[PDB]
């Protein structure tokens, strides 16, 4: 998953 | 002005280059790895620096920030729990801030497990969870505390205050009148709690690496930043640390994502503006 | 002891  | 749009074109100048330079590449040397098939960063972008690492199976950070020690962590993982227990035992907790909203817990998908809030078994380890206190931080943002008792048989129990916050939303930051309150009373939390090592002549008083500040909020770059900062500025022994300093430290010592949010800097920004604290260095 | 931190 990517936090951004 | 020291804090004119110049001064803060000039900081944010300085620190967008430094998080570029500290980006994660692919197998970095100066990030953890995970070794092996355990899933180890919450997010592939949010990483965890090796040479302050608490340990090799956690995302976490021993920070120091001038003479302010703590330690920044993403939310541990559901497989993360029983080490992370251990790390707060044997780091002899004085204070344990969450900054992860309820909502962000409750979201199942979220995989954030709601591990100090109520009593279970990990492992080896068994903890409860006892709700104490309510402070009221401003502008109707909560600070829920509890107490949580770490036990393992062959170790001692040990017992860690419990900060929570839960209505503070991810990607957003509380006033700088509220995130003041905040730092005030992790302060206080920790420094009851440290007393009571010392007036039992505990043997972690001795230790810098022990007796830390421990807080995190969802991937502990954003939120647990704003926070740490205000902590520095909170410390009497921190004076002429200037704001390039505090956010470079945590970059360094974490990873260049430190502060995410430039509504997050703009507090600290504030906060160092009332005290008269330098912007940049030199 | 063992709760001696308690």
């Amino acid at each position: 998953d990517e936090y951004l | 002005s020291p804090y004119g749009p110049e001064a803060r074109a000039e900081l944010s100048s300085r620190l967008t280059t430094l998080r570029n330079t500290l980006a994660p590449a692919t197998n970095d040397p100066r990030y953890l790895q995970a070794c092996g098939g355990e899933k180890l960063n919450r997010f592939r972008d949010i990483q965890c620096r090796r040479q302050t690492a608490v340990r090799a199976d956690l995302n976490a950070n021993y920070i120091q920030v001038g003479n302010t020690r703590t330690i920044a962590c993403q939310y541990p993982l559901q497989s993360q729990l029983e080490s992370h227990f251990r790390m707060l035992a044997e780091n002899r907790t004085p204070v344990l801030a969450v900054l992860a909203s309820s909502s962000e817990i409750a979201n199942q998908r979220f995989g954030m497990p709601d591990y100090f809030r109520q009593s279970g078994t990990y492992g080896s380890i068994t903890v409860e969870s006892k709700m104490t206190q309510q402070v009221g931080l401003g502008d109707g943002i909560m600070a829920d505390m509890y107490t949580l008792t770490i036990r393992e048989a062959g170790q001692k129990t040990i017992s860690v205050p419990v900060v929570h916050v839960g209505n503070w939303p991810d990607q957003t930051a509380v006033s700088s009148e509220v995130t003041k309150a905040l730092a005030s009373l992790v302060d206080q939390t920790a420094e009851t709690k440290r007393n009571m090592y010392e007036s039992k002549g505990s043997s972690a008083v001795a230790d810098d690496s022990k007796l830390r500040p421990v807080i995190h909020c969802r991937a502990g770059v954003g939120r647990t930043a704003q926070l740490i900062g205000a902590m520095c500025m909170n410390d009497s022994r921190n004076s002429q640390l200037s704001v390039e300093d505090m956010v470079s430290q945590m970059r360094v010592q974490r990873n260049g994502i430190m502060v995410q949010k430039d509504e997050q800097l703009d507090v600290l920004i504030k906060l160092a503006e009332g005290q008269g604290r330098p912007l940049l260095n030199s």
